[PDB]
RNA sequence: ACGGAAACGCUUUCUAGCUCGCUAUAAUUACCCA
């Protein structure tokens, strides 16, 4: 056994998002307690294709009324009084920041999660995190990269460090060795949805 | 309408109906439809594809049903997308689905979209 | 004589695994790393294929005195178990590695599951110009089980060479779970349980009773 | 007296069959192992040489008193049921198989499946620098059924060895449910199941009501 | 067009008109092709060869619509697959197919053209 | 009173053995617009 395994414990000191390439919209999420409920759309317009509202949504969703506040789907909601909201999905609560015409935040990107809904680090992101350090950190990999010149500068070399089959040679392969686990998925408590600030 | 032996061309068609630059003259014929916002309407589509693929359709109705209001928001938002939707008969094609066979010809008309999109600019 | 004994197995899945697939006419924005699944449950499928081909190379870095270079030159253990085609005693070897299927469908429905699979995306950056190169690979979910059958012939050839076999089944079932099975691996995507170990005679008359305290001590 | 009588089944598979036909040099991307079809229907076949040739190496791993070196020195249980080239007594030994012919293409087509046989990707890894090098080999797909049937005669005076012999029939029948039929085998590509298994007498006079519950 | 005759010989007079790198003299005369983007397309076009000799051809038709997708959107993301689908009239050839003998023409053309790709470096 | 009559080109025989769909790869970057 040459497997010699190391474990890693990660603490996050500024928050961290990762993943998913998804995005919920401005008018898909709920505010109405210190909560921001994200619900299941295709559910949200089962419940209210049934009380007539749909033409009403669909009359809601190009509406681009002033004061935000009055259009982030909870104005939709208490508008025409509607109290049911029983549809799957999850609720994150505020952070207490953000900020009054509050709960006008437009679009979070989801954070990545696997099927079950739970949310998790997945260790192709954490392989990429190390391999720059590893690159960074080693004056044999710093030098040659930003090669070819040919369209614009375009691309890395991706051969400063030796990967692939390589005929004829034995197999290498550096970052096929390190093999870094995803993570067992924390509970979806834990996200609060940060904004960005430059 | 679109069929199997026809939605190509009808998008092809619907690529080159599409307005474009006229004022900006430095590099012309560029559209008022950028790549992102088509990726964007694509991105509705790609995640009932391989459930068109994979599970029956009685689960997949519902996502329909919200794929109409998905593409009624984007097409509100912007004007870009807004002369896309109406251009391509996408909001017409949609409602005509009733199945799988015609679920999955409609994404592979959003694709169809995509790639001319890319073809032409 | 002539026995036939079947070591069962449930896959248990950890990050759940990748085994790469097959369609062309895919999409342009979907899943363009499929994974291989039933042609008529469309549930993902762990192929026997795979799992031998992971079993010999993780044994032979461990049973073989000298260095492989091709299979026909493993150390006839692996020849045995697993065939050469170069030896004339060892071309049918002893081992049938059935290809495993998703059991726990019904278990994935208490939990709040949508599809049998998931789809990841994974994002080549390049370090310099910082441009991005996505990709969404689909990969069998973390709970997911499998049944797991592998069958043994035991002959007269099988002289007392049985428990030195299982010795080598119950190595290279512990050797996949230090490794990864198929798919990317290194990003995860592999980490594979073997629960539930146990053997049983499907033909002729041969003693179980000691056969399962190798497997599950 | 003579009778004729038939072993109808089902041989239902899992982890479906490559049963291989034409190895002739295929196109540069296409099927590199192509499963055998039938000309017409374009169905797989699971052929009767494959069925008796299977079950003649796995009831001669039972039946043989002696390993043999060839057919021609199995057991004369077995050479009386699968003919023996050699021996005047067994030659045309009592068993006819037949092809199998696909049962269910409309129950498939009822399920959701585009195509009876799926090309299933693969690929060998070397050991030393781990190159890859593909395959793309067909497999006739996992729940398919087909038509599976034997006909057993019965001669002057076989009568006394019937019983006992389909007890060997049985037994093969046994042991191809735990062996594989065909191409690639240790790798999957293997399991049958031969469900309703009925004799029915066809030509001739023989009580096979004290026969067909045997094989239940 | 390309018939039952010269069909390969189109191929390969594809290929040996199709741009090259004057530049990068270390293995030098290579394409700016590369053989993935190609065997991305045989890929299509493969499984379409392998349906052929067993279905229909009205159960293609949706398939065989999806190539001229791929082809256009191949063409869109890199000009080396611009000029092939240029040099080699994919498209044009792409619109003749009618019938499983020229479906399969088409298949074991876009072989030919993989073939003598790996041929010439 | 047909160079003719009588005569199964037939029996036996697994397209099979060996082969990881695998290698590398942070869903990321820029910061604005009316």
């Amino acid at each position: 056994n040459d497997y010699r395994t190391f474990k890693l414990s990660l603490l996050t000191l500024a928050p961290i998002h990762i993943g998913n390439g998804e995005k919920y919209t401005s008018r898909e999420f709920i505010y109405e307690n210190k909560k921001f409920y994200f619900p299941d759309m295709g559910k949200f317009y089962n419940k209210m294709v049934e009380k007539r509202l749909a033409e009403k949504f669909e009359a809601f969703l190009i509406q681009t009324r002033p004061n935000a506040r009055n259009n982030r789907l909870i104005s939709f909601l208490n508008d025409n009084r509607i109290a049911e909201r029983s549809f799957g999905g999850y609720s994150i609560s505020e952070t207490g920041l953000e900020s009054n015409s509050a709960g006008a935040i437009n679009e979070v990107n989801k954070f990545i999660r696997d099927a079950f809904g739970n949310p998790y680090i997945p260790g192709s992101s954490l392989k990429g995190a190390i391999r720059t350090i590893l690159m960074n950190t080693t004056p044999k990999w710093n030098n040659e990269n930003a090669v070819n010149d040919f369209g614009r500068f375009p691309k890395e070399n991706k051969n400063l460090i030796p990967w692939g089959p390589k005929k004829g040679k034995e197999y290498d392969d550096l970052f096929n060795a390190i093999r870094v686990s995803d993570s067992k998925p924390f509970d979806n408590k834990s996200l609060i949805l940060v904004q960005k600030w430059d | 309408i679109l069929t199997d032996e026809n939605y190509v061309d009808i998008a092809e068609k619907a690529i080159l109906k599409l307005e474009r630059n006229t004022r900006n003259r430095k590099n012309p014929d560029a559209f008022f439809l950028t790549t992102s916002k088509l990726r964007n309407l694509l991105s509705l589509t790609s995640t009932l594809f391989d459930e068109s693929k994979v599970k029956e359709y009685d689960a997949l109705l519902d996502r329909i049903a919200y794929l109409r209001v998905q593409f009624v928001y984007q097409a509100g938002r912007e004007i870009a997308v807004k002369d896309l939707i109406e251009k391509a008969q996408i909001l017409e094609a949609l409602k005509e689905i009733k199945d799988r066979e015609t679920l999955q010809r409609f994404c592979r008309y959003m694709e169809a979209l995509v790639a001319y999109f890319k073809f032409y600019g | 004589t002539f026995a036939k004994i079947k070591f069962s197995a449930q896959i248990r899945l950890e990050t759940g695994l990748h085994i790469g697939g097959s369609d062309a006419f895919a999409a342009i924005g979907a899943i363009n790393s499929p994974v291989i699944k039933d042609p008529i449950t469309n549930l993902p499928i762990i192929p026997g294929s795979s799992l031998k081909g992971k079993m010999r190379t993780l044994l032979a870095k461990v049973y073989n005195e000298k260095v492989a270079e091709k299979p026909s030159d493993d150390s006839d253990i692996l020849s045995r178990l697993f065939g050469n085609s170069k030896d004339k005693r060892f071309k049918m070897g002893r081992l049938i590695f059935r290809d495993a299927f998703l059991s726990n469908a019904d278990e994935l429905d208490s939990l709040g599951v949508r599809s049998y699979t998931e789809v990841k995306f994974e994002n080549t950056i390049d370090r310099i110009t910082a441009e991005a190169n996505p990709r969404q690979i689909e990969r069998a979910i973390r709970n997911s089980t499998f049944d797991f059958e592998l069958i043994y012939e035991i002959t007269d050839e099988n002289e007392n060479q049985v428990e030195e076999d299982f010795k080598v089944i119950r190595d290279g079932l512990k050797l996949l779970e230090l490794d990864y099975l198929g798919g990317s691996g290194s990003r995860g995507y592999g980490k594979v349980a073997f629960e539930n170990l146990k053997a049983t005679t499907v033909f002729g008359n041969y003693d179980v009773k000691t056969l399962n305290e190798l497997l599950t001590a």
